[PDB]
């Protein structure tokens, strides 16, 4: 079997203290990367999930090892997919972490467990999120039956099927597993075959690029005479990239502090290209790729590549520092354990808004019917029209109020 | 969709420590 990339981009969402990267172990092998210098960016872990089936029985067929000798068959794999796990944080206070991730993924995996209380309002304020973003395959995981009953986990599955129906998702696939005991994982591999279809990705779109992480590969004991370049951990959604291309970072740069800035977007040429373990010389759009960029270590450290979009040489996105917006509320706040009834947008007023994956906050300067004028304090650029959601502070920390939609 | 789930269930319990 060759070896290949990520092909679709597929997260994990669910609630603290619950063990999202115990599934992801679970599933792959793996584990999460978050758990100082590299990859230290944003609230994500990234583990890579293979999938090959044997059809030489029925879900057993998906199999983590390429080499078969568990479900019957002494016949070698035949090649399905690949995929790439995105985990999204489970937190009221980290949202726009979870609205980044919420862009760059194409497919869900929620997760509710038995013992505690029905309604949560975490996971409520991720699957708000996914009917704002587009992202509507997704998959129900129960995360542990074994505290459980026989009779308590089907009235939890009753409760959960009356809380999907005023939603726009109709028919969502629900499975039973373990993280800690390692059970049926292959049904889950076979759920992602069979219910997410791949969406068409072609080579004429123009190349776009998402960066949402920053490694720089800097190593205590070994000296200054090698050094490795600085990798952005980025997500393409569409353009496929190749080894010798110039890449633009496009929101700007603080090199230099009485006077003005006229700063160029961040120029850069590529090195090397990670995916998957071995080096890869193309880069598939729809999978998270380290892209090793001549751009120094020390700008990709930390907390400096979070949320930038990236366009290729001879393409140009406008920067804007006024946007028009075209807003709509929903009927109550969710997020918060008392729910309260979505007041009226007061002018000028501090709210998180998420165009995609850029965090910025922004004041209302005039307020309409349908549509409404917002000043950003720091720049964020805008390429097609990207799907926005929108949080504001009411009660200590941010809360999503509705969905927004750039007219430009 | 709540009818392939149940038999899923039973196999899980089934199979346990």
């Amino acid at each position: 079997i060759i070896n290949r990339q990520a092909t679709i981009n597929i997260g994990t969402i669910g609630h603290v203290a619950h063990g999202k990267s115990t599934v992801v172990r679970a599933i792959s092998g793996v584990q999460t990367v978050r758990f100082l210098e590299r990859n230290i960016t944003i609230k994500l872990g990234y583990a890579n999930a293979k999938i090959y089936k044997c059809q030489e029985s029925f879900k057993s067929d998906k199999e983590i090892s390429p080499k078969c000798q568990r479900p019957g068959c002494p016949g070698r794999y035949k090649l399905v997919r690949h995929v790439s796990f995105v985990d999204c944080p489970g937190h009221d206070i980290l949202m726009s972490t979870m609205l980044s991730g919420a862009a760059v993924m194409d497919a869900a995996l929620l997760l509710i467990a038995g013992n505690e209380s029905c309604p949560q309002p975490q996971t409520s304020e991720h699957l708000a999120a996914i009917e704002i973003m587009k992202l509507k395959h997704v998959i129900i995981l129960q995360n542990k039956v074994d505290l459980m009953r026989e009779e308590s986990a089907l009235e939890h599955q009753k409760s959960i099927l009356k809380f999907i129906r005023g939603t726009i998702a109709d028919g969502a696939p629900i499975v039973p597993i373990s993280a800690q005991l390692k059970y049926n994982i292959d049904a889950v591999n076979e759920f992602i075959v069979k219910t997410i279809p791949v969406p068409p990705r072609d080579f004429m779109i123009s190349p776009r690029l998402i960066v949402i992480r920053s490694f720089d590969v800097n190593k205590p004991g070994a000296e200054i005479e090698d050094l490795k370049g600085g990798v952005a951990g980025g997500s393409i959604l569409n353009g496929v990239f190749k080894l010798g291309d110039e890449i633009e970072i496009r929101p700007g740069i603080v090199t230099k502090d009485k006077g003005k800035i006229q700063c160029k977007p961040i120029f850069s040429n590529i090195v090397s290209l990670f995916a998957e373990q071995n080096d890869l010389k193309f880069a598939v759009p729809g999978g998270l790729i380290g892209v090793g960029t001549k751009v120094d270590p020390t700008l990709c450290r930390a907390d400096r590549l979070v949320g930038q979009v990236v366009g290729a040489k001879g393409h140009l996105p406008n920067i804007y520092t006024d946007i028009e917006i075209n807003y709509f509320l929903l009927r109550r706040l969710l997020g918060v354990k008392k729910q309260a009834k979505v007041r009226k947008l007061e002018p000028n007023e501090v709210l998180m808004v998420n165009i995609g994956s850029t965090a910025t906050g922004a004041r209302v300067v005039a307020v309409k019917a349908d549509m409404a004028r917002l000043q950003l304090t720091s720049p964020a650029c805008t390429e097609i029209n990207e799907k926005i959601a929108l949080s504001r502070r009411i009660e200590k920390h941010w809360r999503l109020i509705g969905w927004a939609t750039i007219k430009k | 969709v709540g009818l392939p789930y149940s038999e899923l269930l039973s196999r899980f319990f089934n199979i346990l420590r």
